[PDB]
């Protein structure tokens, strides 16, 4: 509520951020698979 | 290994397309963040100007 | 967060107010008080 609920609103936005990352290597390393075999 | 090159284009559409999106929310982000401290200190004026009018009417009071 | 102390605050201000400005017309009260006596 107030500042808490707009910094979890920041904090869910990081975590959308933070799983948008794992996300991006993922595919990196799925590209790159793929490029291996 | 042509159905690798329909998963890779795939994967690869894909990919940019997420570093389209990362990008757009990285730009959201940080301008929420600087609008948020656009709040942090909105608050820090007025919660100086709420308890100097709050002290400005105890000499009114007494 | 702030703005729930934002609300709150301003509301003792607005209560601190009102009974500021209701002193001061019990005061204006005391004045003609004076002024018959």
């Amino acid at each position: 509520g107030s500042f808490d609920e707009i910094s979890q609103y920041i904090q869910e936005l990081e975590e959308e951020r933070r799983l948008t990352e794992s996300s991006i290597r993922k595919m990196e390393k799925e590209k790159s698979d793929l490029n291996e075999k | 290994i042509d159905e690798l090159t329909t998963r890779k284009c795939s994967v690869d559409a894909r990919l940019q397309a997420e570093n389209e999106r990362a990008e757009r929310q990285d730009r959201g982000l940080k301008e929420a963040e600087t609008t948020y401290a656009k709040l942090v200190e909105s608050q820090k004026t007025l919660v100086d100007f709420v308890r100097k009018e709050y002290e400005d009417t105890k000499h009114q009071k007494y």
